[PDB]
């Protein structure tokens, strides 16, 4: 029935996350403008992952353990989420309206184009697009939410791992926080089989992560649009 | 090899 401590979790969680996004969106002014006329958008949108990369950073190191385990795996759980836990998060901004990612002004919203003007065809763009839209549909509790990105952020599988016994306890602790929050807190019918779907998104992330890692090696292939990325973005994403 | 990553960890 939500013990103390899972309710406790959860009151971490809500504010680790509205320490970490501001839905204002006022920090874009700080990020080389958005230009959309090849590789357009890159410049932007480099930055603007390299901004949420140390967002999902702050957000992570809230999390219920995270801090208990080693800074190798701290590493390791970050570079490999990190692309992940931003698709994820860019949730609260993408608009089923007209299909892109609502950031305050027209001048940060994006949509397919821009993402293709960054270096990306549709074999990513099309299911990521598919992605936030299935997301939208479970119409997530902001509980939920942020139940999610730590269960992301902490997964025992991550190539690299080495304590993945501590991870897994780390993670079931979470999971069964969400498991219980679903039951005890979402009514139904949107509870109907909530949890499943919401793990099942995070298979689609590893598949959307993996693709993602290609045509970010394709485009960070050639210096000249290396050269546009930041240093954060070039150290986390390899 | 991660100094930025492990800076904003700490
Ligand atoms: C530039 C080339 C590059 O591959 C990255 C190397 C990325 S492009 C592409 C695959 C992609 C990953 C997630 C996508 C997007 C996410 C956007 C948001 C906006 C807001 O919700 C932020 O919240 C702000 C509040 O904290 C999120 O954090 C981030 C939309 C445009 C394309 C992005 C940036």
């Amino acid at each position: 029935k939500l013990s103390e401590e899972q309710q406790h979790i959860i009151a971490i969680l809500l504010d680790a996350h509205h320490k970490t996004y501001d839905p204002t969106y006022a920090d874009f002014r700080d990020f080389r403008p958005p230009v959309r006329m090849p590789l357009s958008m890159l410049p932007h949108l480099a930055d603007l992952v390299s901004y949420s990369i140390q967002k999902v950073i702050g957000f992570a190191k809230m999390i219920p353990g995270f801090r208990d385990l080693t800074s190798d795996d701290q590493i390791v759980l970050l570079k490999s989420s990190a692309i992940e836990v931003i698709m994820l998060r860019s949730n609260q901004s993408f608009t089923m309206d007209d299909m892109s990612w609502d950031c305050g002004s027209q001048d940060y919203k994006y949509d397919v184009t821009d993402v293709s003007k960054a270096g990306h065809t549709l074999e990513l763009i099309e299911p990521l697009i598919k992605f936030q839209v299935g997301l939208k549909k479970l119409n997530l509790h902001e509980e939920e939410h942020v139940l999610l990105m730590a269960i992301c952020i902490v997964s025992p599988d991550r190539p690299g791992v080495q304590d993945a016994k501590l991870v897994e306890a780390i993670q079931d602790r979470l999971s069964n926080t969400l498991q219980t929050y679903i039951r005890c807190r979402h009514p139904p019918p949107g509870s109907h089989q909530l949890y499943a779907k919401m793990i099942q998104k995070l298979a689609d992330l590893r598949s959307l992560n993996e693709e993602h890692s290609k045509q970010y090696r394709s485009l960070s292939f050639q210096p000249e649009n290396s050269m546009k990325l930041t240093p954060l973005v070039l150290e986390v994403f390899g | 090899n991660h100094p930025m990553l492990m800076n904003l960890l700490k």
